[PDB]
């Protein structure tokens, strides 16, 4: 029901965020602005009202590298996987 | 009459600390031998089966405060600092700070986690040739400072004399003996790893054996500062930073005109007299050393 | 509901969790089993934003006052006095919050062995999934490590606040 549940899928997501955001770094005024209504629409579509305990929202393609804020570019996942993907992306980009 | 701090002012530390080293041994025959203790593999470090004592060896170099300023691009500021330091020597004589540092050594605060749950702790201080009687660190708490021990008084007197103007250098060698127990676990320093492939715990290897950094022992010894606002609310000594910062509370204890910068402004720029607590704090900061430059 | 308050002294370098799970929880458990199930434990510092934040203050609660008097925490804890602070001012309070233990789920091997012993339905591929989801909640709660003397192993006892006010808590002081 829309949560990163198995270990053996994270490298695919890191790859997808890796081979799609190269050479797309832009300043904040060119970045797409994250809105609070898109995520709420995502939960409401996916049968939720508030985020479940133990999960944090995450964009597969980062907004800092030309991503978009929508239902497509949005995945819910645990905290440990969250900082794992965050540190992997920091290792790649900055 | 001065207007501002110089564009390039800095100080060098007057308390140099050697890196620690771990030497596992036996308590009943501690003055006979010492076996090396190595990191075993996420790494770890534990005592061997036929061993029940851990020994830490390190040293401290003490230098005079006056001849310990590295750069200062103002002769007037240099002379002002010199006369203020001489006034402090005339009034106090750097004795309170020396007693506090010796007290921090005597209670074995530098053991950090290894202090907790220790059956017997012994500390022996060795001056250039002579040695001093052993310290029973289990009887010294981490809150009150004892100003009555004879050995503490002697070592503090020597340190104060080396501080103000009397002697040009001092070297103090410290050995420790902690009786954790047979086949226990010790906690050396941890590397701040930068490689992103693995994030396993990395311990500190010094000449093959284990030990702590010099910064950890220096931070342990530096914790003498009690003359800070709201001391009665908290009632624990903190280390000596610029804005009184720490990490167990996460609060900038001196975010205001009690900070070192405002104190040095009111001490040098305006020549305003200060209480003895502020003078003690500013001498402690000067002993610690650092960089203090204008914007 | 008489209460007794213990404080972890800050500025000693050691994190409060180690002191709680090293020489407070085991001795508290020892006198709890020794004094036949009449005490509870609460943590008046819990904040919850992303994980458990058990904090600094701890409190032991009892229905009676003579029970807390006969507990005699002063002499039993008179060895780590430079790290903990115990106050002999048992008063009466009426604003307590109780904590209940939540149960984790065992890993692949133990669950698989239990399933083979029982009416094995051998759904090997998605079985771990069924537990892992549950673990993804029980892994963001406050917990305490404890070395089990009777069995010889160690675990990660989790806890979370609850709205109930009375009842027989546990032998561990939790609920």
């Amino acid at each position: 029901n829309g949560c990163l549940i198995d270990e053996a899928l994270l490298p695919l997501i890191i790859d997808e965020g890796k081979r799609k955001g190269e050479g797309n770094y832009r300043p904040r005024h060119l970045r797409d602005e994250r809105k609070e209504e898109t995520v709420q629409a995502f939960l409401d579509k996916y049968g939720y009202c508030n985020i479940p305990v133990g999960y944090e929202v995450h964009h597969i393609v980062p907004l800092s590298q030309g991503g978009a804020d929508s239902i497509k570019n949005m995945i819910m996942l645990s905290i440990e996987h969250h900082e794992r993907v965050t540190e992997a992306h920091a290792s790649y980009f900055k | 009459t001065l207007k501002s701090r110089p564009e390039n002012l800095s100080f060098a530390r007057c308390l140099n600390t050697t890196e620690a080293k771990f030497w596992q041994t036996d308590f009943l025959k501690r003055h006979t031998f010492k076996l090396p203790l190595l990191i075993t593999d996420s790494q770890s470090c534990t005592l061997s089966t036929e061993c029940d004592t851990l020994r830490i060896d390190f040293g401290i170099k003490v230098l005079p405060v006056k001849e310990s300023m590295y750069s200062c691009s103002d002769y007037n500021y240099r002379t002002a600092i010199y006369q203020k330091i001489d006034e402090y020597i005339a009034e106090d004589g750097f004795l309170t700070l020396a007693k506090r540092y010796v007290n921090n050594i005597a209670n074995a605060r530098f053991l950090w986690r290894n202090r907790k749950g220790a059956e017997i702790i012994e500390t022996i201080v060795t001056i250039e040739d002579k040695e001093y009687p052993s310290f029973n660190s289990k009887s010294f708490n981490l809150d009150t400072f004892v100003e009555d021990n004879a050995t503490i008084n002697e070592i503090a007197q020597q340190i104060a004399d080396t501080f103000a103007g009397k002697r040009e250098y001092l070297n103090i060698y410290v050995t420790c003996f902690v009786k954790i127990g047979c086949a226990m676990e010790v906690y050396p320093s941890q590397e701040m790893t930068f490689d992103d492939d693995d994030k396993g715990k990395k311990l500190f290897k010094f000449e093959g054996s284990a030990g702590m950094h010099s910064q950890k022992i220096n931070n342990a010894l530096r914790t003498i500062d009690t003359w800070y606002p709201d001391y009665t609310t908290y009632e624990f000594p903190i280390p000596v930073e610029n804005y009184g910062a720490a990490r167990s509370i996460g609060i900038p204890f001196r975010p205001d005109t009690k900070s070192f910068y405002k104190l040095i402004d009111r001490m040098i720029l305006k020549n305003e007299d200060l209480p003895i607590e502020d003078k003690h704090y500013v001498m402690a900061i000067l002993i610690r050393g650092g960089m203090f430059s204008k914007k | 509901m008489f209460s007794q308050i213990l404080i972890i002294k800050p500025g000693t370098g050691i994190s409060p969790n180690i002191i709680i799970s090293e020489d407070i929880f085991p001795v508290l458990h020892s006198l709890f089993v020794e004094h036949d199930k009449k005490f509870g434990i609460t943590f008046p510092a819990y904040s919850f934003d992303k994980k458990g934040h058990l904090g600094n203050i701890i409190e032991v609660l009892s229905e009676d006052k003579e029970a807390l008097a006969s507990l005699c925490l002063e002499e039993h804890l008179a060895e780590v006095t430079d790290y903990v602070k115990v106050k002999k001012e048992i008063t009466f309070t009426d604003d307590y919050v109780l904590f209940k233990r939540i149960r984790e789920e065992n890993q692949y091997e133990t669950t698989a062995r239990r399933m083979r012993k029982r009416g094995h339905t051998e759904l090997g591929r998605p079985l771990e999934m069924h537990i892992k989801k549950k673990n993804q909640q029980i892994f963001c709660h406050a917990y305490i490590k404890v070395k089990s003397a009777s069995t010889g192993q160690s675990y990660n006892i989790f806890l979370a606040p609850t709205d109930i006010k009375h009842g027989s808590f546990s032998a561990y002081g939790l609920l």
